[PDB]
């Protein structure tokens, strides 16, 4: 029931949301959002929405690389989507693409405590000071 | 049932050809053990070409597939790239199925063919297609409880023999100086001499040892500290055993039962199928493990609840303790 | 200049082996 | 009681044969007197003196 | 300004001074004592005290178990909580 | 070769590290069980 | 539950490193042996649930 489309304003408070209150903090997160919970918002953030993520045409060496490692740990996505540095539902995408194309007081009366300054090889009697 | 398998377990032993019979210097050996790790070390590659051999290839690549997953508790994220998850819906299957696997290791396949017999006229739990094919080979009953392994072995004292020489052979250690060579007096006769109780160490170590090589270490292995051994032998009347919960000991009415006696329900007789007699008795006993348990699960009622209702705690004492005996009953006693 | 220290901001308050390609190839 | 009440006298109430219960209080008393002496001295201490401000 | 106030804690207890005695290892026995030679003996006493005390015709596998003689893994102290192998073995018996 | 993460050696042998003249032991446990008097009494 | 985690993500990352613990010819005789099991024994292969399937 709570399951369902991502919306683009969804997405953006997303991203704002993640910026202020950081990563390790998925509830309060999900507090904002209707309609979404904590897993689906921290999935949500590592899968697609994350900066780090990479979204472009794959070259060929990450081709290269993918088929080869593809190859040498059948259907094992999160393993290998590390590696080669892509999202494990994009490299899935892109294999199927290749398979796909390949054919109180104490204050104001009285001085709390006094120290009268020590007295010193000069005069200080004299002196007395000008009121506000 | 677990326990009807006991019985199954135990009149399976009694039904054995000539089983007890000690006249040649025969020897019997139980064994017990478990894999140790076994679940922490399939590893996923593998797993799915052995899975490619059962099931339509996308089953296949959809369960290991599975497996490989991110774990999160707080604050950590890992990967598991090679061990299998337990918490998975199939993951029954994958275990049973890979046990399979290693059954065929340690039974080996001509061994095992008979034991499933032709898939035209499978046969039963334990039971073989005729005479010739239990007296055919040491191995004689293999039964696996998921990760645990029960085997009984019949000798004659010629394989025992070589099985002992071979163990003795280059698994010397060679260490234990002391041990080894200790000087006693060869002027007397045997009996005034070093006479025979650890000697009976020696055909068991053998066993396990026998057993272990057969598993590649990578694969799995089995700890002597895990496992346990049993011998039966004209010096050892009395065959002990664990499977399941169950601590079970044998002791036939051939060697010396003494006074034939019956006894509270906590006695079962082993009768013999071909002729109706009751040829031993397997007295049952409660495993400690189990007891533990049980303990570990009051201690939790006590300590979980500080709170909780009286009448509630009443029903929680209630379940455990029907838990404990609807399953254990005569051995409790 | 040495002595500056990163401001602890916080946060709360990888290889592969070849010989899996000799493994997978060989199965 | 069970010596006391021996032959034609009853489980009835009467029987007097204190000395042995007022031993008991007595060493009970010996003991406790200067527990008591220690802990409401300080009672008295603290309602005189003031609880210590300190918590040192 | 002394307080009247008391505690259990404070009261005598060992009102009275154990004085080493002459085998317990007084101080005149010691001054006298040549401590290198007596430390000598005995090192060389432990010394020697360690000097005296020291068909299956068809399978899948050879022997894995040929060479595999434990290894010093319990002799090596780590100074590292977990890669000692306390916590190894610790870690193996508590979880799963 | 290969080492599965049974063994796998992380540090070096406690003796090698330190060279040969010194001595390294290990003393875990302990003897003279407490009962003992460390400084005996006299009689 | 914390030590555990880490000892794991340990295990993990040494099985990486590592490699496969199995070498290689171990694994094929496992595979062989695992075939000629199921061939002797004339087991089918299950196939997948088909869309209409009365069970
Ligand atoms: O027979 P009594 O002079 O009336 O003595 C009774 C009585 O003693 P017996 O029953 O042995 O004759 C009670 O015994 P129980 O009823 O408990 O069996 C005893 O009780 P205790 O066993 O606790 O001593 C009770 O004392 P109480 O009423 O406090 O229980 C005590 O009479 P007193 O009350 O006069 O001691």
């Amino acid at each position: 029931i709570k399951g369902g489309v991502w919306r683009n304003t969804e997405d953006e408070i997303l991203k704002a949301a993640v910026m202020k209150y950081g990563k390790n903090q998925w509830s309060r997160i999900a507090s904002l959002l209707h309609r979404k919970s904590a897993k689906q918002c921290k999935a949500r953030w590592y899968e697609w929405l994350d900066p780090s993520i990479k979204k472009t045409e794959w070259s060929r060496e990450e081709e290269e690389k993918l088929l080869h490692l593809a190859k040498l740990m059948p259907t094992q996505w999160r393993t290998i989507a590390p590696i080669i540095g892509r999202t494990a539902a994009q490299c899935l995408e892109h294999y199927e693409f290749l398979l796909d194309k390949a054919a109180g007081v104490d204050y104001n009366a009285e001085i709390p405590f006094e120290k009268k300054p020590a007295l010193g090889f000069y005069d200080t009697s004299e002196e007395n000071y000008q009121a506000l | 049932p677990p326990p009807l398998l006991v019985y199954k377990w135990c009149q399976g032993i009694n039904n054995l050809q000539d089983v007890w019979e000690t006249s040649e210097g025969e020897c019997n050996v139980m064994l017990e053990s478990r894999f140790e790790k076994m679940y922490e070390k399939i590893d996923l590659t593998l797993l799915n070409r052995l899975l490619r051999l059962i099931v339509d290839h996308n089953i296949a690549d959809y369960m290991t597939a599975k497996n490989n997953v991110v774990i999160n508790y707080k604050d950590m994220n890992h990967t598991n790239s090679y061990g299998i998850i337990r918490g998975l819906q199939f993951a029954s299957f994958i275990v049973q199925y890979y046990g399979l696997v290693m059954d065929l290791l340690v039974l080996g396949l001509h061994r095992a063919s008979e034991m499933a017999g032709p898939p035209q006229m499978p046969n039963d739990f334990l039971s073989f297609q005729d005479i010739a094919t239990e007296a055919a080979h040491p191995i004689r009953l293999f039964c696996r409880y998921i990760d645990r392994i029960h085997i009984f072995f019949r000798f004659t004292a010629d394989e025992a023999r070589d099985l002992i020489q071979r163990y003795l052979t280059e698994h010397p250690d060679p260490n234990n100086e002391n041990i080894v060579g200790y000087n006693n007096k060869k002027c007397w006769p045997r009996d005034a001499r070093m006479r025979l109780m650890k000697h009976d160490v020696n055909l068991g170590r053998a066993v396990f040892w026998d057993i272990k090589n057969r598993l590649p270490r990578s694969v799995t292995t089995v700890q002597w500290e895990n496992s346990f051994v049993s011998v039966y032998s004209k010096d050892n009347p009395n065959l002990l055993f664990n499977m399941c919960g169950f601590e079970c000991r044998i002791l036939p009415k051939c060697r010396t039962s003494y006074e034939e006696f019956t006894h509270k329900d906590g006695v079962w007789n082993l009768q013999n199928e071909v002729t109706k007699e009751r040829t031993a008795q397997c007295f049952l006993r409660v495993d400690d493990e189990s007891m533990q348990r049980f303990h570990n699960r009051v201690r939790q009622i006590l300590m979980a609840s500080g709170s909780t209702t009286f009448t509630k705690i009443v029903n929680k004492w209630n379940t455990a303790l029907i838990g404990l005996m609807t399953y254990f009953r005569e051995a409790v006693v | 200049q040495e002595w500056k220290i990163p401001p602890c901001i916080s946060n709360w308050k990888v290889h592969i082996n070849e010989n899996f390609a000799k493994l997978a190839e060989a199965l | 009681y069970y010596r006391f009440n021996t032959g034609p006298v009853g489980k009835g109430p009467g029987c007097g044969f204190w000395a042995a219960g007022w031993r008991v209080w007595l060493f009970f008393m010996r003991g406790i007197t200067p527990l008591l002496e220690r802990w409401l001295g300080n009672l008295l201490a603290r309602q005189f003196e003031g609880r210590h401000s300190k918590g040192v | 300004q002394l307080s009247k106030q008391y505690s259990s804690r404070d009261l005598p207890s060992h009102t009275k001074i154990k004085y080493r005695q002459t085998t317990q290892d007084a101080p005149e026995e010691v001054r006298n004592r040549d401590f290198r030679r007596e430390l000598e003996e005995r090192e060389r006493a432990a010394a020697r005290e360690k000097n005296r005390d020291r068909w299956d015709d068809d399978v899948v596998f050879k022997n894995c178990a040929k060479g595999v003689d434990d290894q010093k893994k319990d002799k090596r102290f780590v100074n590292d909580t977990l890669r000692s192998e306390f916590h190894k073995k610790f870690m193996e018996k508590y979880i799963k | 070769e290969v080492v599965l993460h049974e063994d796998k050696k992380y540090y070096p042998t406690a003796e090698e590290v330190y060279g040969p003249e010194v001595e390294t032991i290990v003393q875990e446990e302990d003897t003279q069980p407490l009962t003992e008097p460390i400084i005996k009494p006299v009689k | 539950t914390r030590l555990y985690l880490k000892a794991e993500q340990e295990r993990q990352h040494n099985y990486l490193k590592d490699g496969p613990y199995i070498t290689a010819e171990e694994a094929v005789a496992v595979y062989t042996t695992t075939v000629h099991w199921l061939e002797s024994r004339r087991f089918s292969p299950i196939p997948f649930p088909p869309l209409s399937y009365k069970h």
